[PDB]
C-alpha cells in the first residue's frame, strides 16, 4: 500500500464506526488508483438455422 | 480447530481464515519444513553444556 | 411527512390508516380528485397523511363521499 | 457451488419470455396506432385494419377486404397506399416513427 | 379466488382426466433438429407448441390459427406456456404400489389392511399369494400364501382359491375392503373389548377408518393404475452453448418408467414365464419410487453425477425444495445492493441513496413521469433518454425521489429493525450513506457491511412504508420498549467531553444571561468548553394540565452543559444535563425525552443530540497515543510478590505438605488475585489526575485521559480491556477449558514476547471460531419460535377476562434484581388494585399501566398488582388487545392485527444471540434490614430456653418494613436454631435463625418424656455406641440391613406424661408418636425429662447460555425431577425397596390411589406423618415443568417458565419485557387432554386444541347439558408446532411426505388462515393491514 | 431382544454412533445392505445415527419429531424382523 | 461488531469461568479440623496454615485427584 | 490525509497501530531533513553525519550500517531514496522498543510524544488536546464498491421457477429470504410483502400489468397467484395427491 499522513480523532462523524474520512489529496495524487485489466469475450458458435 | 502447543514453529497460530474454516486452513510457518516421512520440522540450534 | 404520529393518533388504529390513506391516494392519483390540503409538492401518499391529520379523511367521510360520488 | 448451494437450474434464464420493456412499448404501441388511425375517416381505417390484424383474428388479403365491399382489389389496394401515403408525412408521423427503433 | 385448498387421493379417472395424452416413448426430443417428438416424453401433441402461436409441423404457423389444432403433427395452436401447466398420464401395465402410502412409517396401506408391513412387502414384491375371498375352502382371508403353500394348498380345492401376489393382490384386498362394514364390526367388538392393548388398536385403527369415510377417498387409489407426467416446462431441457445441453433428473426417471412400462407391456403381450414377469414388474415398481421418492426404498440411484437423482418428493421437500427454498425464500425485482457508509448530514428519515443505483430502481419511475411531461413521446425514446442519462432525467428522478421510501435492509434480519424504510437523498458515489443512529438497530458497522435497498412500488406498500417501516416510527425496541436509537461511540464521546468539568479552566465563576452567552464566550474562545459557571437556565416542567410551566433558576453548571441545553427541548428538567453524560446518561436523557413529550420531539432530539455529539467530539480532538496507557508503577511489585508467593508454593509442593492439584489452584488463585491487584493499582492511577488551580494548591480531579474518557464515558469498551493496555494481561484459557498456569506478566503498551503470545493465541483462535460457528446458526431459534408463534394474531379489543398472573418483583434473599416498575408497566389491569389500607380503588380495570400509573402505584408503595395477562386470555386464535398489554415498539395500546407471535418469536431470538451460544454453570443468617417478619405457613412451638424451631413444613421468611413490600425473603430450614420470636419487629444486626443442615430436627410439640414403644434394637436400630461423651443414641437406619421383621414396622418417638399417660397431639386424636425416616441422629433415653421443641433426632446434611434457552422452551423432562405431593393430604409411605419405595399420601377426606415408586437415592424432605397439600415439595432440585402445570394452575407454569427464562436473559444483562415470554407459552400449552369426556363430543383418551374444547364446552354448556372437563398439557416447541391445523404451513418447517400423506388420507382442507399459508398462497397475510381484507372476504362468507 | 434395547438405549441418552448399533445388530444378518436399513428404520425416530460421540449442544439443538406413533410403528417392525434372516426387497439380490 | 469483538467476549467469558470455577475450589475458610476426613490421620500443622479448612489430608487428596483423573 | 477514529483502538487492543503511527512519524521526520538538506544542496558532511547517526540510534541494534565506507555518490543516491523517508525495520518479536521511537523522534525536532497540535482545517481553530500524527501504511483492499454496488429494476428472469436471476452479473435480484418476510410481518406491511412474493418475483401475468401500470403511473398491483405455487401445485399433483384448489 501507501504511507499516510494519518491522525486520530472523531471529525464530525465522517470516521464514526470503523470508517475513514480520506483527503482530496489522496485521490490528486492518485496513491489508491488501480488498474484492473477484465477480459471479455464473444464467441461466434454453430446455430441452426 | 483448537491452536495446540505442538504448532510452535510448525504451522502460525496467527494466520488462518477467519469464517466457516478458522483452524481449518493453516499458513505453514516460516522456518517450518517437512520431514523424510512427512511431519512439521523446525530447527533448533544445539544448546551444548552452556 | 416524517411521522404519522398525529395521524395514527387521529385514527386511532395505525393498519387502518394505511388502508385508509391508500384508498385517499387511489383516489387522488387515479381516481381523479383534487388535494383536500393543498399539496406543498409533495407526493400523493403524504397528501393522503395530511387530510386524515386535519380530519377530513376518515373512512365514513370517505363512505359519504363514495356516495355523493355515486348520487349524480 | 458453495453460493447458496446453488444448483445450474438458478442461473440458466429464459430468453422466450416477454420482457415489460417490449412488452409495454408494444402497448403503447397498440395505442398510439389507435390515435393515428383516429386521424383516418371510415373507410380508409377501416381497410387497414382489417388488411393487418388490427383487434380482428385476421388479415384478410386483398380481395377479401374487397369482398367486403364489393371492390376487385384494385381500389381496395389503392385505398390501402393512399392511407399509407397519408401516414407518411411529418406530423402525421411524429410519434410512430419514434417508434421505430433507430 | 378460491379461499380454501383441499388434499385428497387422485382417482385414476382423475389422473387420465388430467392428462392431455399419454407419453409412450422414452425419446425426448429429435436429436438432429432438437424438436419435440410426436409421443415422446417432451410431446407437442400432449403438451403443446415450442413456440408461442407456431405448430410443430410448420403449416399453421400464423396468429390468426389461434385455437385449432393441426392435422399433420396433431398440436394446438396455443401459447407456448401452456406446456407449463399441462400434464399426461401414463397407464401402468401392471399395479404399482405408492410408496407414500407404503413406506412411511405409519404405512396407511398396512395400518388400514389388518397387517403388518412386512406382509405387504413380501407380497408387492412377489414372495407371497394372498387370499382375497376365498369362499369356504379351509382358508383365512389376508393371509399369507407362500409359493409352495399356495400350490400345495390349491391341490383338493377344486375352486378358484384367489390368491395373488403382487400390487393386484393388494388393490384387490383395498378394493374388496368395506371401512365401513369394518368399522361396524369393530365398534362391535368395542363393545366388549375393555383392555388397554386392544381396545388401543382398535379405536387407533377406527380413526384412520372414520376418517378414510368422512373424507371421500377410495382406498384403491392407494395402489396405482396410471401415472401423471409432469409439464415439460417443469422438468426442461434448456439448450444451452455450443450444442451442451442440461436437463434435470426427473426426465431420467420418467424414461425408466416408460423404458420398463413397455418393456413390461411387451412381456406381457408375449407369454412370457413367470419369473422374468415377476422381475419386470417388481422393477417397474422399483422404478415408479425412485420417481416419487428416490431414497425411501433404498438406495437412491445415481446417474452420470454421483450424486443422487432429485426426485419429485425431493422437488417438493427438503432445504432447497420448493416448499422452503422457493415459497419463501426468493430473489425480488426492484431491488439492489451496496456498501454502507456514514454520511451523518441526514436526518433520521432519510437514507443515502447513489445515483446510479437511483436510476436503476426506479426505471418505469421514471419512464412515466418523463413521458407524462413529455420530454419524451415514446418509452423508446425515454429508453434512451435515460440511458444516455440527460441532463433533465435527474430533475425528473429527484421529482420522482422526493417522498417515496426505499427498504433498506441489512441480511442478518433477526428482529423487525432489520428492515426500516427511509427517505431517499440523491448522493454521488457508489455507497449507501445511512444515518449513524441506526447502526445499532441494524448492528451494521463500516467495515464493509452491505446493506440491500428495494423499493414499494404500490400506493399500499408506500404508506406501509412511511406509516410502520419509516425509521421515525421504529425509535423504541420492540423487545423492551427502550430507545434503540441510543448515540452509541462518537456522540457518546461528545456528549461526555463537552459536559464533564474541569477544575480550573478558563473563565470560571462567570455568571451567564443563559445558553445563548455560553455558546458566544466558548465560540469566541473566552471560555473553556467545561469551566463551573453560574448560568441562568430557563427549563419548562409540564406539572400541570399539559401546561409547560415555566421557571428560570440560577443553576451551577459547566459551560458545555449550557451549550449543550439548547438542543433539549421543553418538557425535560436541566439536571439531566448537569452531569458527566456518559452513554447510559444519554440513553436516560432520550428516554425521559419520549416518555414526556412522545414521538416527533424525540426524533428531533436525537438528531440535534448526534449532530452535537459528533460536533463537539470533533472539536475535541480527543486523540490515543501511546502516553495514554500509563503503566502502574507497582506492577513490577505485584508481579514479584506473585513470583514470590508460587515460589513459596512450589517449594511446598516439592516437600509434599501439597499436591500438584492444590498447586495449581493455588498458583491460579495467587495470579487472579495479583492480576486484580495491578488493575485496581493502574485503574486509580488513570482516574484521577492533579490539576492545579483557582488558588494555587493541589486538587485531585478526573483526569481527562483519552483512554479513561473513552472507557468511562461508555463510548467503546470498558475497563477490561483497559486493564489488557496498561495493567498486565493475566491468566489465558485453553479450549480444554482449562487455564494456563503461566500468566501473561505482560501487557499491550509494553510488548508480549515470543511465548505469552503464543499463549493468547488458544483463546483468541477458541473465541472467533466460536463466534464464526454462531454466526452460521444465528436465528435458529428466532426460526424455532416463530414456527410455535406464526398464527398468533390480536383479534380482540378486550375479550373480558378477570384472570392473568399477578406480577411480584424478583426479591431472591437480599436485594431485588429487577423491580415491578420493570415487570407491570405496560401490562393491563386484571382486578381492581387497592391501596394498602385496603379502602379505595388505585387503578380502576382495563387500563393500561403507563408510566404515570406506575409511578402513582410505586409511589402508594404497592406490591401485589394482578395483571391482564395473554396465557388466560377468552378469545380463540389469537389474544385480545388488553390481554397482551402495549406494543412496545409504540408506546400506544396494542391495534388489532399486530402479529405478536413473530413479534414475540423475535424478541426472543434477536435479545437472544446477545447470549453464549454454548452453556455456563457457575451458618447463620445474615440480618441486615429491620422491619416485622411475616410468615406463612406459620405453626411455631415455643422452647423452655426462648429459642424457636419451627415444625411447620414450608414457613419460609418474609421480612417486611413499614412500607408492604418485602425486605429480606428467605427459606427457614426445618427446625432451625431460632433468635426470631414471632410477628415482633427486631432491629437489624442480630440472627433471626442458626441453620446447620446437620441439624433437621424432629422437635416436639408438647413437653414431656419421650418413652420407646415398639423400640427392638437390632432389627430397627443400628448398634450406635457414642464413645465421645459415653451418650445413648439410637440412630435409626434404611431398609439396608435391617431385618424384614421390622422393616414394615416403624419405631415410636411417644412423648408421654410425667406418670406415663399418653399426651394427645392438641388438634389431633392420634398419639405422639413421631416415626422416623432414614438417618436420624437420636440423643434420647426412656424417659427423660426434655421440653418442647427439643433436639431429638437431627439429620445429616444458576447456567446461563442460548442452549437454556433452548432447554427451556422445548419443556425437557430433567432426570432429577423434583417430585411433588400429587394430592392434598397427609402423609404415609409404602412398600419399603422393590427397587424403589412408595408413599401413600392419605387425603383426610379424599381417596388415596397415589403409592408413588419413589426412589430410595432421593432423599425425603418431608417426614411420614406430615401433611402438605397439592403442589408441594417432595424431592429437591429441578422441577419439572409439566408437573407444575398438572399439579398448581396454570399461571404456575407461565410463572415458572418466564421467571426461569429471564433469569437466563438477565444473568447475562440483557432486558426484555415478559410478554414475549408469555405468548410463545400461551401457544405451546394450548393443548388439553380430555378425562371426563360427558356431553362434549371428544373422545376419553383425546388431546385436542383447546380452545376448541373452551368453545365447544362453552356451546353444550349453553344447552341444557354439562360440559367437559379437560387436564391441559405442555409440549415442546418442536412439538407444539407439529400440531398446526393447515397442512399447507406445516409442510414447510415438518417433513413434507409425512405431512402431506397424513394430509391426503384425512381427505383434509385448508381455509387458510395463517401468516405462513397465505405468503405461500400469495395473498393478503391475515395479520396486518391485511387483517380488514380478512375481514372483507370473512363478510363475504356470511353473506 | 437386543434390537429393543437400542431402541431403548437410543431413546435413554439422544444419539446412537455405528458401535452401538453395530454391537446390537444380532449373529444371523450380514451384509451392509439390510444393516443400514435397518439405520434408515432407527434414522427416522430420528435418534440421530451418526459415525461419532457427538457434541453439547446438539442434542438440545436436535430435535426428536414426532413423538410417538412413527416410534409405535417402527418398534411394531424392530421387534418382529428379529426372527427372518432372508429378508431384503433388492430386485438383483432376489 | 467487526466479528473479533464477539471473539472476544467468548474469550472473557471462557477465562473467567474457568478461573471462578478454579477458585471455588480453593474452600478458603474453614474449621482446623487435625484429622482427615477419609484417614484419620493427623494433618501437619504448615499444611492448615497453607490451606485453612482441608479436611482431607495431602496423600489422600492425591488418590483422590488421581481417581478423579479420568472420573468417576 | 486520512482521519481515523480512535475509539476502535482501545477495545480492539491493536496498540501497534499507534506505535506504527508514532514511528511514521519518525521515518518521515528523518527524511523531512534529508529532503530539506537536499532541498539547499547541502554538502556531504552534513549528510554523512546526520544519515549516519540516523541509521545508529537505539540500543545495541543488530544493523551495523557505516556511511564512512560510502562512495559520495551513493551517499546522494541513498538519500535521494530517503527523502520520503528512512524505512524503519521492526523485526517481528525483536524489534523497536518505545525508548527507541521517541529517541529516533528526537532526532527529528517532532515532539516525542506523538502528538501535535492539529487544527481545523474549515473554521481555522484549533482542536484542543494534541492529536497524534504519524504514516500508517494503510492498504487498499479486493473490496472495492465498483464490484458490490448492483441494482436492478427489471432484468432477466430464471426459466425453471420465474424468479429474477442470481448474482451481479446475471442483473440479478435481492433474495427477500425467510428473516426479511418474519421481519415484515412484525410490521403490519401486508400489501409490501403480497408483491414482493407476487409482483417483485414470480407471478408472470401480475408482473407485466405492474411495469404497464407504472409507466401508466398508476401504482395498484393486481397480484393473483405466485409462480412458485402453480409449479408447487403441479409437483404434487404428478404424485397421485389431488390437491386441489376450492371455491368461495
Ligand atoms: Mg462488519
Ligand atoms: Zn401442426
Ligand atoms: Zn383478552
Ligand atoms: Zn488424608
Amino acid at each position: 500500500g501507501q504511507n499516510m499522513r494519518v491522525a486520530f480523532m472523531p471529525w464530525n462523524g465522517y470516521n464514526f464506526e470503523d470508517s475513514i474520512l480520506v483527503s482530496e489529496r489522496v485521490v490528486q495524487e492518485d496513491r489508491f488508483t488501480t488498474i484492473h485489466i477484465q477480459e471479455l469475450a464473444c464467441v461466434s458458435r454453430d446455430t441452426k438455422l | 480447530r483448537d491452536v495446540h502447543p505442538t504448532h510452535y514453529g510448525r504451522v502460525c497460530p496467527i494466520e488462518t481464515p477467519e469464517g466457516p474454516n478458522i483452524g481449518l486452513i493453516n499458513s505453514l510457518s516460516v522456518y517450518a519444513q517437512t520431514n523424510e516421512y512427512g511431519f512439521l520440522e523446525t530447527p533448533y540450534r544445539k544448546v551444548t553444556d552452556g | 411527512r416524517v411521522t404519522v404520529q398525529d395521524a395514527v393518533e387521529k385514527i386511532g388504529n395505525r393498519f387502518d390508516l394505511v388502508l385508509v390513506a391508500a384508498r385517499r391516494a387511489r383516489q387522488m392519483q387515479v381516481g381523479g380528485k383534487d388535494p383536500l390540503v393543498p399539496e406543498e409538492n409533495d407526493k400523493t401518499t403524504v397528501i393522503a397523511l395530511r387530510e386524515i391529520e386535519e380530519g377530513l379523511i376518515n373512512n365514513q367521510i370517505l363512505d359519504v363521499r363514495e356516495r355523493q360520488e355515486q348520487q349524480e | 457451488g458453495d453460493d447458496e448451494d446453488s444448483h445450474l437450474g438458478d442461473f440458466i434464464e429464459d430468453t422466450t419470455l416477454e420482457l415489460p420493456l417490449d412488452s409495454a412499448t408494444t402497448e403503447s404501441l397498440r395505442a398510439a396506432t389507435h390515435d393515428v388511425l383516429a386521424g383516418l375517416t371510415a373507410r380508409e381505417a377501416k381497410v387497414l385494419r382489417m388488411r393487418f390484424g388490427i383487434d380482428m383474428n385476421t388479415d384478410y388479403t386483398l380481395e377479401e377486404v374487397g369482398k367486403q365491399f364489393d371492390v376487385t382489389r384494385e381500389r381496395i389496394r389503392q385505398i390501402e397506399a393512399k392511407a399509407l401515403r397519408k401516414l407518411r408525412h411529418p406530423s402525421r408521423s411524429e410519434v410512430l416513427r419514434s417508434f421505430l427503433d433507430d | 379466488e378460491f379461499d380454501a385448498i383441499k388434499i385428497a387421493l387422485a382417482s385414476p379417472d382423475m389422473i387420465r382426466s388430467w392428462s392431455f395424452g399419454e407419453v409412450k416413448k422414452p425419446e425426448t426430443i429429435n436429436y438432429r433438429t432438437f424438436k419435440p417428438e410426436r409421443d415422446g416424453l417432451f410431446c407437442a401433441r400432449i403438451f403443446g407448441p415450442v413456440k408461442d402461436y407456431e405448430c410443430l409441423c410448420g403449416k399453421y404457423k400464423r396468429l390468426k390459427h389461434r385455437g385449432v389444432i393441426c392435422e399433420k403433427c396433431g398440436v394446438e395452436v396455443t401459447q407456448t406456456k401452456v406446456r407449463r401447466e399441462r400434464m399426461g398420464h401414463i397407464e401402468l401395465a401392471s399395479p404399482t404400489a405408492h410408496i407414500w402410502f407404503l413406506k412411511s412409517l405409519p404405512s396407511r396401506i398396512g395400518l388400514l389392511l389388518d397387517m403388518p408391513l412386512r406382509d405387504i412387502e413380501r407380497v408387492l414384491y412377489f414372495e407371497s399369494y394372498v387370499v382375497i375371498e376365498g369362499g369356504m375352502t379351509n382358508l383365512e382371508r389376508q393371509q399369507i400364501l407362500t409359493e409352495e403353500q399356495y400350490l400345495d394348498a390349491l391341490e383338493e380345492f377344486g375352486d378358484e382359491f384367489d390368491a395373488k401376489m403382487g400390487a393386484e393382490a393388494i388393490q384387490a384386498l383395498l378394493k374388496s375392503m368395506d371401512l365401513e362394514q369394518e368399522c361396524e364390526q369393530l365398534r362391535e367388538e368395542l363393545n366388549e373389548t375393555n383392555s388397554e392393548t386392544k381396545r388401543k388398536k382398535l379405536t387407533k385403527r377406527i380413526k384412520l377408518l372414520e376418517a378414510f369415510v368422512q373424507s371421500g377417498n377410495k382406498p384403491e387409489w392407494m395402489i396405482l393404475t396410471v401415472l401423471p407426467v409432469l409439464p415439460p416446462d417443469l422438468r426442461p431441457l434448456v439448450p444451452l452453448d455450443g450444442g451442451r445441453f442440461a436437463t434435470s433428473d426427473l426426465n431420467d426417471l420418467y424414461r425408466r418408467v416408460i423404458n420398463r412400462n413397455n418393456r413390461l407391456k411387451r412381456l406381457l403381450d408375449l407369454a412370457a414365464p413367470d419369473i422374468i414377469v415377476r422381475n419386470e414388474k417388481r422393477m417397474l415398481q422399483e422404478a415408479v419410487d425412485a420417481l416419487l421418492d428416490n431414497g425411501r426404498r433404498g438406495r437412491a440411484i445415481t446417474g452420470s453425477n454421483k450424486r443422487p437423482l432429485k426426485s419429485l418428493a425431493d422437488m417438493i421437500k427438503g432445504k432447497q425444495g420448493r416448499f422452503r427454498q422457493n415459497l419463501l425464500g426468493k430473489r425480488v425485482d426492484y431491488s439492489g445492493r451496496s456498501v454502507i457508509t456514514v454520511g451523518p448530514y441526514l436526518r433520521l428519515h432519510q437514507c443515502g441513496l447513489p445515483k446510479k443505483m437511483a436510476l436503476e430502481l426506479f426505471k418505469p419511475f421514471i419512464y412515466g413521469k418523463l413521458e407524462l411531461r413529455g420530454l419524451a413521446t415514446t418509452i423508446k425514446a425515454a429508453k434512451k433518454m435515460v440511458e444516455r442519462e440527460e441532463a433533465v432525467v435527474w430533475d425528473i428522478l429527484d421529482e420522482v425521489i422526493r417522498e417515496h421510501p426505499v427498504l433498506l435492509n441489512r441480511a442478518p434480519t433477526l428482529h423487525r429493525l432489520g428492515i426500516q424504510a427511509f427517505e431517499p437523498v440523491l448522493i454521488e458515489g457508489k455507497a449507501i450513506q445511512l444515518h449513524p443512529l441506526v447502526c445499532a438497530a441494524y448492528n451494521a458497522d463500516f467495515d464493509g457491511d452491505q446493506m440491500a435497498v428495494h423499493v414499494p412500488l404500490t400506493l399500499e406498500a408506500q404508506l406501509e412504508a412511511r406509516a410502520l417501516m419509516m425509521s421515525t416510527n421504529n425509535i423504541l425496541s420492540p423487545a423492551n420498549g427502550e430507545p434503540i436509537i441510543v448515540p452509541s461511540q462518537d456522540v457518546v464521546l461528545g456528549l461526555y467531553y463537552m459536559t464533564r468539568d474541569c477544575v480550573n479552566a478558563k473563565g470560571e465563576g462567570m455568571v451567564l444571561t443563559g445558553p445563548k452567552e455560553a455558546e458566544r464566550l466558548y465560540r469566541s474562545g473566552l471560555a473553556s468548553l467545561h469551566a463551573r459557571v453560574k448560568v441562568r437556565i430557563t427549563e419548562y416542567e409540564k406539572d400541570a394540565n399539559g401546561e409547560l410551566v415555566a421557571k428560570t433558576s440560577l443553576k451551577d453548571t459547566t459551560v458545555g452543559r449550557a451549550i449543550l441545553w439548547m438542543i433539549v427541548p421543553k418538557g425535560l428538567p436541566y439536571s439531566i444535563v448537569n452531569q458527566a453524560l456518559g452513554k447510559k446518561a444519554i440513553s436516560k436523557m432520550l428516554n425521559t425525552c419520549y416518555r414526556i413529550l412522545g414521538l416527533k420531539p424525540t426524533v428531533i432530539f436525537a438528531d440535534q443530540i448526534m449532530y452535537t455529539g459528533f460536533a463537539y467530539a470533533a472539536r475535541s480532538g480527543a486523540s490515543v497515543g501511546i502516553d495514554d496507557m500509563v503503566i502502574p508503577e507497582k506492577k513490577h511489585e505485584i508481579i514479584s510478590e506473585a513470583e514470590a508467593e508460587v515460589a513459596e508454593i512450589q517449594e511446598q509442593f516439592q516437600s509434599g505438605l501439597v499436591t500438584a492439584g492444590e498447586r495449581y489452584n493455588k498458583v491460579i488463585d495467587i495470579w487472579a488475585a495479583a492480576n486484580d491487584r495491578v488493575s485496581k493499582a493502574m485503574m486509580d492511577n488513570l482516574q484521577t489526575e492533579t490539576v492545579i488551580n483557582r488558588d494555587g494548591q493541589e486538587e485531585k480531579q478526573v483526569s481527562f485521559n483519552s483512554i479513561y474518557m473513552m472507557a468511562d464515558s461508555g463510548a467503546r469498551g470498558s475497563a477490561a480491556q483497559i486493564r489488557q493496555l496498561a495493567g498486565m494481561r493475566g491468566l489465558m484459557a485453553k479450549p480444554d477449558g482449562s487455564i494456563i498456569e503461566t500468566p501473561i506478566t505482560a501487557n499491550f503498551r509494553e510488548g508480549l514476547n515470543v511465548l505469552q503470545y503464543f499463549i493468547s493465541t488458544h483463546g483468541a483462535r477458541k473465541g472467533l471460531a466460536d463466534t464464526a460457528l454462531k454466526t452460521a446458526n444465528s436465528g435458529y431459534l428466532t426460526r424455532r419460535l416463530v414456527d410455535v408463534a406464526q398464527d398468533l394474531v390480536v383479534t380482540e379489543d378486550d375479550c373480558g377476562t378477570h384472570e392473568g398472573i399477578m406480577m411480584t418483583p424478583v426479591i431472591e434473599g437480599g436485594d431485588v434484581k429487577e423491580p415491578l416498575r420493570d415487570r407491570v408497566l405496560g401490562r393491563v389491569t386484571a382486578e381492581d388494585v387497592l391501596k394498602p389500607g385496603t379502602a379505595d380503588i388505585l387503578v380502576p380495570r382495563n387500563t393500561l399501566l403507563h408510566e404515570q400509573w406506575c409511578d402513582l402505584l410505586e409511589e402508594n408503595s404497592v406490591d401485589a398488582v394482578k395483571v391482564r395477562s395473554v396465557v388466560s386470555c377468552d378469545t380463540d386464535f389469537g389474544v385480545c388487545a388488553h390481554c397482551y398489554g402495549r406494543d412496545l415498539a409504540r408506546g400506544h395500546i396494542i391495534n388489532k392485527g399486530e402479529a405478536i407471535g413473530v413479534i414475540a418469536a423475535q424478541s426472543i431470538g434477536e435479545p437472544g444471540t446477545q447470549l453464549t451460544m454454548r452453556t455456563f454453570h457457575i451458618s447463620s443468617i445474615q440480618v441486615k434490614n429491620k422491619g416485622s417478619i411475616k410468615l406463612s405457613n406459620v405453626k411455631s412451638v415455643v422452647n423452655s430456653s426462648g429459642k424457636l424451631v419451627i415444625t411447620s413444613r414450608n414457613t419460609e421468611l418474609k421480612l417486611i418494613d413499614e412500607f408492604g413490600r418485602t425486605k429480606e425473603s428467605y427459606k427457614v430450614p426445618y427446625g432451625a436454631v431460632l433468635a426470631k420470636g414471632d410477628g415482633e419487629q427486631v432491629a437489624g444486626g442480630e440472627t433471626v435463625a442458626n441453620w446447620d443442615p446437620h441439624t433437621m430436627p424432629v422437635i416436639t410439640e408438647v413437653s414431656g418424656f419421650v418413652r420407646f414403644t415398639d423400640m427392638i434394637d437390632g432389627q430397627t436400630i443400628t448398634r450406635q455406641t457414642d464413645e465421645l461423651t459415653g451418650l445413648s443414641s439410637l440412630v435409626v437406619l434404611d431398609s439396608a440391613e435391617r431385618t424384614a421383621g421390622g422393616k414394615d414396622l416403624r419405631p415410636a418417638l411417644k412423648i408421654v406424661d410425667a406418670q406415663g399417660n399418653d399426651v394427645l397431639i392438641p388438634g389431633t386424636d392420634m398419639p405422639a408418636q413421631y416415626f422416623l425416616p432414614g438417618k436420624a441422629i437420636v440423643q434420647l433415653e426412656d424417659g427423660v425429662q426434655i421440653s418442647s421443641g427439643d433436639t431429638l433426632a437431627r439429620i445429616p446434611q444458576i447456567t446461563g447460555g442460548l442452549p437454556r434457552v433452548a432447554d427451556l422452551f422445548e419443556a425437557r423432562r430433567p432426570k432429577e425431577p423434583a417430585i411433588l405431593a400429587e394430592i392434598s393430604g397427609i402423609v404415609s409411605f409404602g412398600k419399603e425397596t422393590k427397587g424403589k419405595r412408595r408413599l401413600v399420601i392419605t387425603p383426610v377426606d379424599g381417596s388415596d390411589p397415589y403409592e408413588e415408586m419413589i426412589p430410595k437415592w432421593r432423599q425425603l424432605n418431608v417426614f411420614e406423618g406430615e401433611r402438605v397439600e397439592r403442589g408441594d415439595v417432595i424431592s429437591d432440585g429441578p422441577e419439572a415443568p409439566h408437573d407444575i402445570l398438572r399439579l398448581r394452575g396454570v399461571h404456575a407454569v407461565t410463572r415458572y417458565i418466564v421467571n426461569e427464562v429471564q433469569d437466563v436473559y438477565r444473568l447475562q444483562g440483557v432486558k426484555i419485557n415478559d410478554k414475549h415470554i408469555e405468548v410463545i407459552v400461551r401457544q405451546m400449552l394450548r393443548k388439553a387432554t380430555i378425562v371426563n369426556a360427558g356431553s362434549s363430543d371428544f373422545l376419553e383418551g383425546e388431546q385436542v386444541e383447546y380452545s376448541r374444547v373452551k368453545i365447544a364446552n362453552r356451546e353444550l354448556e349453553a344447552n341444557g347439558k354439562v360440559g367437559a372437563t379437560y387436564s391441559r398439557d405442555l409440549l415442546g416447541i418442536t412439538k407444539a408446532s407439529l400440531a398446526t391445523e393447515s397442512f399447507i404451513s406445516a409442510a414447510s418447517f415438518q417433513e413434507t411426505t409425512r405431512v402431506l400423506t397424513e394430509a391426503a388420507v384425512a381427505g383434509k382442507r385448508d381455509e387458510l388462515r395463517g401468516l405462513k399459508e397465505n405468503v405461500i398462497v400469495g395473498r393478503l397475510i391475515p395479520a396486518g393491514t391485511g387483517y380488514a381484507y380478512h375481514q372483507d372476504r370473512m363478510r363475504r362468507r356470511a353473506a | 431382544s437386543q434390537l429393543k434395547l437400542l431402541v431403548t438405549r437410543g431413546k435413554e441418552q439422544g444419539y446412537l454412533t455405528y458401535a452401538e448399533v453395530n454391537d446390537h445388530l444380532p449373529e444371523d444378518i450380514v451384509d451392509s445392505d439390510q444393516i443400514e436399513d435397518i439405520i434408515q428404520m432407527i434414522n427416522d425416530m430420528g435418534i440421530q445415527v451418526m459415525e461419532e460421540a457427538p457434541d453439547a449442544d446438539d442434542l438440545m439443538l436436535a430435535e426428536n419429531t414426532a413423538d410417538e406413533d412413527a416410534a409405535e410403528a417402527a418398534a411394531q417392525v424392530l421387534s418382529s424382523v428379529e426372527s427372518e434372516i432372508g429378508r431384503t426387497t433388492d430386485p438383483v439380490r432376489m | 461488531s467487526d466479528e473479533a469483538d464477539e471473539a472476544y467476549s467468548v474469550t472473557e467469558q471462557l477465562t473467567m469461568t474457568g478461573i471462578n470455577r478454579i477458585r471455588q475450589k480453593i474452600n478458603a475458610h474453614g474449621i482446623p479440623v487435625y484429622l482427615c476426613e477419609a484417614c484419620g490421620n493427623p494433618i501437619p500443622e504448615a499444611r492448615r496454615k497453607i490451606f485453612p479448612g482441608v479436611t482431607l489430608c495431602v496423600e489422600c487428596q492425591a488418590y483422590q485427584e488421581r481417581q478423579r483423573k479420568h472420573y468417576a | 490525509d486520512i482521519v481515523l477514529n480512535p475509539l476502535g483502538v482501545p477495545s480492539r487492543m491493536n496498540i501497534g497501530q499507534i506505535l506504527e503511527t508514532h514511528l511514521g512519524m519518525a521515518a518521515k521526520g528523518i527524511g523531512d531533513k534529508i529532503n530539506a538538506m537536499l532541498k539547499q544542496q547541502q554538502e556531504v558532511a552534513k549528510l554523512r553525519e546526520f544519515i549516519q547517526r540516523a541509521y545508529d540510534l537505539g540500543a545495541d541494534v543488530r544493523q551495523k550500517v557505516d556511511l564512512s565506507t560510502f562512495s559520495d555518490e551513493e551517499v546522494m543516491r541513498l538519500a535521494e531514496n530517503l527523502r520520503k523517508g528512512m524505512p524503519i525495520a521492526t523485526p517481528v518479536f525483536d524489534g523497536a522498543k518505545e525508548a527507541e521511537i521517541k529517541e529516533l523522534l528526537k532526532l527529528g525536532d517532532l515532539p516525542t510524544s506523538g502528538q501535535i497540535r492539529l487544527y481545523d482545517g474549515r473554521t481555522g481553530e484549533q482542536f484542543e488536546r494534541p492529536v497524534t500524527v504519524g504514516y500508517m501504511y494503510m492498504l487498499k483492499l479486493n473490496h472495492l464498491v465498483d464490484d458490490k454496488m448492483h441494482a436492478r429494476s427489471t432484468g432477466s428472469y430464471s426459466l425453471v421457477t420465474q424468479q429474477p436471476l442470481g448474482g451481479k452479473a446475471q442483473f440479478g435480484g435481492q433474495r427477500f429470504g425467510e428473516m426479511e418476510v418474519w421481519a415484515l410481518e412484525a410490521y403490519g406491511a401486508a400489501y409490501t410483502l403480497q408483491e414482493m412474493l407476487t409482483v417483485k418475483s414470480d407471478d408472470v401475468n401480475g408482473r407485466t400489468k405492474m411495469y404497464k401500470n407504472i409507466v401508466d403511473g398508476n401504482h395498484q398491483m393486481e397480484p393473483g397467484m405466485p409462480e412458485s405455487f402453480n409449479v408447487l401445485l403441479k409437483e404434487i399433483r404428478s404424485l397421485g395427491i389431488n390437491i386441489e384448489l376450492e371455491d368461495e
